[PDB]
């Protein structure tokens, strides 16, 4: 699995004695407040901090039986992909050029051709195949980068790391991106870890939840177990009450 | 205390009667004054075309003899603004331009009689200089075509057209300037060179050293496939000696005519 | 599945055509209007005794192929440089290689000289300053984009003071012969100099053409390119070396040539795409085209003197800068 | 409550002190044989030191005051430009006024001329190109920040080629005059000149200092500046005029001088704050202090040679750009 | 009374805001809802008179604040009637927190302290950034920066002795606790000055929680308006958001999918 054990990083130490593991088929949501390590946790699982960064990491994070540190940048790209929160092209690539870059780490070609287009449909961007990226709404752009990251993990157990992916998307697409991702996670034996801004969205869509308070993981388990007023008050510094439906939803008391 | 700007003017001043007479003492010059040895000893205040007045005044002048090229105007104005008399001379590339420097410097230094001696020697040797060249055109044919190279820009030569010292010196030696159709200095094209089809390449000692010697000059692109290049016909001369247009004009012209004639034996 | 830029070979072949075409027309001119009958005994065998060998094979042909090599060099280095900084303005002279060559060349001209040592004063100069700019900006090992430009311009100031100091102490043969080289000129083209250069540039283009797909992955983000497993630091290094070589070689004998590294790769990008698989070839074809097209007016517009082609490729850029102005000003 | 806009008078006072102190040392050096006793005797005594009474009032006094005006002007215009583009890099020469002055000046060295009608060529040449750059970039009427650099360096090509033509066709005296005059020098400073310059830069100053509170609300955003009811487009005009007038006046007789526009307002931007009420004074004082220091180091480091002070103010930003990098490396 | 009436706006090719009419009362808080780029950023841009204030875009209908059209109000005077919070960027220079907030007093001028300086200090405190007065803004987090910019706009409307506050998505990139504290202030600022708030917001739940008035903007026109209880229905949300929604009750109501 993708597993960090007693993961320490640091200029203070931002993220200390963290132990957590993501396994294929399961969607973990990372809850917590800004600048408390969530972004750094994802950067550690990505390997951005362990091949050749000046920051020191201790303990180890193991990607399916082998430490990160001992995995090339290319080899990784075939085992793991990341969706950084957002980014704009900076050159007028078309959508098929950008999506096609998802197959970059697979290199010796119409199958890479094929996988591109099917991932744009799945992410609901097929109607955009010919368009220029510098002419896209923040939502069309996001659906394209989702197609590109999806095109990278296929193969015919991989790890999808989501850094606040739904942000700035209209409401219908937030849920339909998270629905897609769980379908993707279930159908492939693919592992999701996703940072999310709204706890209610993490309750709605994550099969596992990790709450990051202090610099350390303070709660872990299914939504029903972790989404409690006590856990949220300590992790978020904020008075939360709990209400049921025909899953739970949180409202400030 | 007199300061002179311009190599030929320094030659003229010394040619009137040495470094110091009862009437004056030369105390400074620019770097282009390399002949004779009395000029070279003089403290220098930079190249003739770029000057600092406090440094010029540091040589403590009462008068400055300045060539037409002396500058910049900002520097000269600062010196004039300091109360030093500054007399500027003209450059016309001909006997008349030279005679005005001889007589004019003698007037400015208040040595009229010495000037009359220098002008008479110069002009008599000058008439002989016209005569020695007229005795035989170099090459025994019509006036030959000469390219004068001032310098090189990498592998590209800078050549003298008309309104240059070289144009006048080339004509005075009984030859014809290979470059026609433009004034002053300009980079030489292989096209210019081939059309000019020079029979002899004329260059300064400094330019010959700067390009790397005789063979380096002839391997310059386009030089090999010309009458001068096929014959490897090169003449070098001291730049101040050849181009200065001073009291050595009859001897400079006579020497150039000789070296052209030897090259075309 | 389509759909794409299908235009792309058509704008590469038609550019391949015109570069050949223009080159022939470049042999067919100019000053010393010239008849080729002898050239065939001169190249090899024909009735007429050696005559046009003199020019056509020794003078003209080296300059055309120098103009092609320089124009494909500054176009192609321009393409990979701007793909690197994600910025369409990155001229290949940000390594300090145009500065470095300028100092190298003017340090030889003022501090006795000879010939064929000037290229290598410029060349060794051009490489040494590039490595200086690198050794400042990098931190063993990752380097950072805005730093390289900062160390770049600090040393640009250093090297440029050393020049303004050199021109001041330099006599008159130094000064006019200085400026002209810093405007750039192919007037001194010769065979075993483009035999001296071509193994550098043609080596440089091939280190570049091989990293073309890693260079495509950059243009969506230096971090996501990292998650695609491109080794960005190595990539920057390989690119930054290859261009410091090809540009260091090409400035050595051509001087300071401008606006090809900005114009050539950008006119192919509005034409087709930013796809580096097709911008590198085309920017070379176009860049070569344009320099050979502007040199053939350096020679010929005012005869018999070479305007430095710098004055001409500057004349190219101004309208195509004044062009994309007019393409950009809505709202 | 609050707070930290104090410390600045201490750095502005000590700046005013160090500016005057340096002026005295600048007064009190020439060609090395001159002591203060006979200098005081010259300015305030009998006619025995009257030859020193000439210099200290006709040669040195205009040279020093020119260095305080070029220094204060380039620093103060730099502060304004960089407040306008919200970018601490913009030099006062982005209007194209430095180029147009370089052109107007060099288009008169090959005309007809002389004499005092040259700093009118460079001043009118510099003004013209700046109104050109604005007229292209302006939409009649809005403007836009990157379109001005687009049109500014589009013309920078044009001018610089008109130069490259001129320096080619120009004979030796004309080619020497150019090169050093583009490096910049105060070796021409006399009273009547800077009596004509001063009422421009002092005028350009007073339009600026009056805009200073509007420039503060620009630094937090052109749209929120609009919301605070600063007429962004008018202010842009007024800054541009006042800096085209000052910088045009100043390059016309000191040549092209740089790195005071980049170093001066940014050393006082680190000392205190970016607060335009406090940066524009402080930048004209440090700007002056520095250039005077830089000049006097060109008067005297190689006397009797007068180094172009473009050699030296370049030797001044090179350490203090590499400093800048030393402290911004990560990242 | 900020009132747009039959407001129509277009940038080629085609309209974006069509035949709108909204009015914003002093003392009440309107929350703008609707899909992204259905025109809300552009609605707000008109209410400030951005597209009117330039001494190339087509606008018709009339927008009037407090009885006079937005057209005829000189911009510096409109800066004294209306302030805008656009989720900002980090500045370009190291202004301190006080300097930035102080720029909020710019439209009130003739130097301008101290009364304008006193006001600035209370805005930070009210906006919960007091312990930051000395800090350099560029060293701040996105949340500390946000509260400084909320201080700067408040410090611009401070009466002391009816004004309109226009918030462009003011809580985005704040923590949960910080979102709610900002909207609670905003409602208190709106009540104790007779001040009028227009706020874009991305959580329809936050709009029922903190807005006394709601305008739902679908298609480019306002398709629902009024109190949260009247507006937050499955029907309105389904057409405005293209999304299945069901209401849930609490001891205000919240919105849940499926």
């Amino acid at each position: 699995m993708l597993t960090a054990h007693h993961l320490d990083v640091a200029h203070g130490t931002i993220l200390r004695d963290l132990s957590l593991s993501i396994e294929p088929g399961r969607v973990t949501a990372l809850l917590g407040r800004n600048g408390a390590g969530k972004s750094t946790l994802l950067k550690t699982f990505a390997g951005e901090l362990t091949g050749s960064v000046g920051v020191r990491v201790t303990g180890d994070v193991t990607l399916n039986g082998e430490p990160l540190a001992r995995i090339d940048a290319p080899r990784l790209a075939c085992l793991r992909a990341v969706l950084p929160q957002a980014a704009q092209p900076a050159f007028p690539f078309s959508v098929d050029e950008i999506v096609l870059l998802g197959r970059y780490p697979h290199a010796r070609s119409h199958r890479d051709r094929d996988i591109a287009w099917r991932a744009l449909e799945r992410a609901g961007a097929d109607a955009l195949v010919g368009r220029d990226v510098t002419t896209l709404s923040g939502g069309e752009l996001a659906r394209v980068q989702f197609a590109r990251v999806l095109a990278q993990l296929w193969p015919d157990p991989r790890y999808l790391l989501l850094d606040e992916p739904t942000a700035a998307l209209d409401l219908a697409h937030q849920h339909r991106l998270l629905d897609t991702v769980r379908a993707v996670a279930r159908e492939w034996q693919l592992g999701v870890l996703a940072i999310v801004h709204d706890p209610n969205l993490a309750a709605r869509h994550a099969d596992a939840i990790a709450m990051l308070a202090d610099g350390t993981i303070v709660a872990h388990g299914a939504p029903r177990d972790v989404m409690t007023p006590a856990h949220i008050a300590q992790c978020y510094g904020f008075a939360v009450k709990m209400v049921e439906t025909g899953p739970p939803v949180m409202v400030p008391a | 205390r007199v300061i002179v700007i311009g190599g030929a003017l320094a030659e003229t001043a010394f040619a009137l009667g040495g470094a110091e007479t009862p009437r004056y003492r030369l105390v400074g010059a620019d770097t282009t004054c390399t002949y004779p040895d009395a000029a070279k000893r003089l403290p220098k205040v930079g190249y003739q075309r770029a000057l600092s007045a406090e440094g010029l005044l540091s040589l403590r002048p009462d008068l400055v003899l300045a060539s037409a090229e002396a500058g910049p105007p900002t520097a000269i104005a600062q010196v004039k603004g300091a109360g030093v008399t500054v007399t500027t001379f003209d450059e016309r590339h001909d006997v008349e331009s030279v005679r005005a420097k001889i007589t004019g410097v003698a007037q400015a230094l208040d040595v009229r009689d010495a000037g009359a001696a220098l002008l008479q020697r110069f002009d008599r040797d000058w008439q002989a200089a016209r005569d020695a060249v007229a005795a035989r055109v170099p090459g025994g044919a019509q006036p030959p075509r000469v390219l004068f190279v001032l310098n090189h820009t990498g592998t590209q030569a800078l050549v003298a057209g008309q309104r240059t010292a070289a144009d006048a010196m080339i004509r005075y030696a009984g030859a014809r300037n290979a470059m026609q159709g433009f004034d002053h200095y300009k980079p030489l094209t292989t096209e210019a060179l081939a059309a000019a089809a020079p029979d002899v390449v004329l260059i300064s000692d400094e330019g010959l050293a700067a390009v790397g010697g005789h063979a380096a000059l002839l391997a310059t692109p386009g030089f090999g496939a010309t009458p001068a290049g096929r014959a490897r016909r090169v003449v070098s001369l001291d730049a101040l000696f050849l181009l200065g247009f001073g009291p050595r004009l009859p001897l400079a012209v006579t020497t150039l005519h000789r070296r052209l004639s030897d090259a075309l034996a | 599945l389509g759909t794409s830029r299908r235009f792309a070979p058509f704008v590469l072949a038609a550019l391949a055509i015109l570069m050949g075409a223009m080159s022939v027309v470049a042999l067919c001119v100019g000053a010393y209007r010239i008849p080729l009958a002898e050239a065939w005994a001169a190249l090899s065998g024909d009735p007429a005794a050696q005559q046009a060998r003199a020019v056509l094979l020794d003078i003209r042909a080296p300059r055309v192929v120098l103009a092609l090599l320089v124009g494909g060099g500054f176009g192609a280095t321009g393409a990979a440089m701007q793909a690197l900084f994600r910025n369409p303005l990155a001229d290949p002279g940000l390594v300090g290689v145009s500065s470095g060559a300028a100092l190298g060349a003017t340090t030889l001209i003022v501090l006795g000289a000879s010939a064929a040592a000037l290229p290598v004063a410029a060349f060794a100069g051009g490489l040494a300053v590039a490595a200086l700019v690198y050794r400042l900006a990098a931190s063993r090992g990752r380097l950072a984009l805005p730093l390289l430009l900062l160390a770049g311009i600090a040393i640009n100031a250093l090297v440029g003071a050393a020049i303004g100091l050199l021109t001041f102490v330099a006599d008159d043969a130094q000064l006019r012969s200085l400026t002209f080289w810093s405007l750039g000129s192919l007037g001194g083209a010769q065979w075993p100099t483009l035999a001296a250069v071509a193994p550098c540039v043609a080596l440089g283009g091939v280190l570049l053409v091989r990293e073309r797909d890693a260079l495509n992955a950059l243009q969506l983000g230096e971090t996501e390119a990292l998650h695609l497993g491109v080794p960005v630091q190595r990539l920057k290094r390989r690119v930054l070396v290859a261009v410091a070589l090809a540009v260091g070689a090409l400035v050595s004998c051509a001087g300071i040539i401008g606006f090809i590294g900005l114009v050539a790769p950008h006119c192919v990008r509005l034409a087709c795409g930013p796809d580096q698989r097709i911008v590198l070839p085309g920017a070379a074809l176009l860049g070569a085209l344009l320099t050979l097209a502007a040199d053939l007016a350096a020679r010929t517009v005012a005869a018999p003197a070479d305007i430095p082609l710098g004055v001409l490729t500057a004349l190219l850029g101004a309208p195509f800068f004044l062009a994309l102005l007019w393409k950009n000003r809505g709202a």
